């Protein structure tokens, strides 16, 4: 996250990062067994760490779990990116708490204007690198659709939104991917793409939520 | 050698923070860097030694 602020301790307990041997990826908890990101997250074999804060020290409020299945949207395009979502099966049931519990799928999709909360470990730098120890936060706005295709001609689909600042300075970046966008209480985007990070006219993109709420519960209640 | 291996590392309009390889002709050996996950170029490698064979030249 480029330009946001650290969150307060296990304020995002719904946030989750993903971990094959380093934290590679964020994701969200949706119920005490299903986590899910984005598909361009995937890996053979993904470690769910919940309840963290600064994800390179032992704190006290950890659940590491491991993925049991890892299925990706079937339409998946690793090129366009359209239908970039994935769900993770908990190998065991997290016990939820204070610091680690779920946020809930939109129940529609969120106008254009509509602020919301985005989160993860990802670089804080537009230029250069610096991976943060402490989760961070960034309030922004999801973006007229307009708007989003005038900064990436051709490339967005109805599967996707734009959250962010035309004007660039913040937004999500490399170790974000596969994070939450969180807008009144509910999940309504999941950090994918974008040229640059906080660039001037070029948002981030990320994976429109509520184009997936069906797919989702069918896919949890047959798995 | 093949001319991908001159060209900077390509992290790709992906968020993801995955560690590959890249060949960095000025240094004359293969270091990491962050691929974002997907439309990855072609100096890009999941192993050093996979790296040093295809870029290391001759
Ligand atoms: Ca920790």
């Amino acid at each position: 996250i480029v330009g946001g602020y650290t969150c307060q301790e296990n304020s995002v307990p719904y946030q989750v990062s993903l971990n094959s041997g380093y934290h590679f990826c964020g994701g969200s908890l949706i119920n005490d067994q299903w986590v899910v990101s984005a598909a361009h997250c995937y890996k053979s074999r993904i470690q769910v760490r919940l309840g963290e804060h600064n994800i390179n020290v032992l704190e006290g409020n950890e659940q590491f779990v491991n993925a049991a299945k890892i299925i990706k949207h079937p339409n998946f395009d690793r090129k366009t990116l359209n239908n970039d979502i994935m769900l993770i099966k908990l190998s065991s049931p997290v016990k939820l708490n204070a610091r680690v519990a779920t946020v809930a799928l939109p129940s529609s999709c969120a106008p254009a204007g509509t602020q919301c909360l985005i989160s993860g470990w990802g670089n804080t730098l537009s230029s250069g690198v610096n991976e943060p120890d402490l989760l961070q936060c960034l309030d922004a706005p999801l973006l007229p659709q307009a708007d989003c295709e005038a900064s990436y001609p051709g490339k967005i689909t109805d599967n996707m939104v734009c959250v962010g600042f035309l004007e660039g300075g913040k937004d999500s970046c490399q170790g974000d991917s596969g994070g939450p966008v969180v807008c009144n209480g509910e999940l309504q985007g999941i950090v994918s793409w974008g040229y640059g990070c906080a660039l001037p006219d070029n948002p981030g993109v990320y994976t429109k939520v509520c184009n997936y709420v069906d797919w989702i519960q069918d896919t949890i209640a047959a798995n | 050698r093949p001319d991908f291996c001159l060209e900077p590392p390509y992290t790709g309009p992906c968020k993801a923070r995955i560690i590959r390889y890249f060949y960095n002709a000025k240094a004359g050996l293969c270091q990491t860097f962050v691929y974002g996950g997907c439309r990855a170029k072609r100096n890009n490698f999941k192993s050093a030694e996979d790296c040093m064979r295809t870029c290391g030249g001759a």
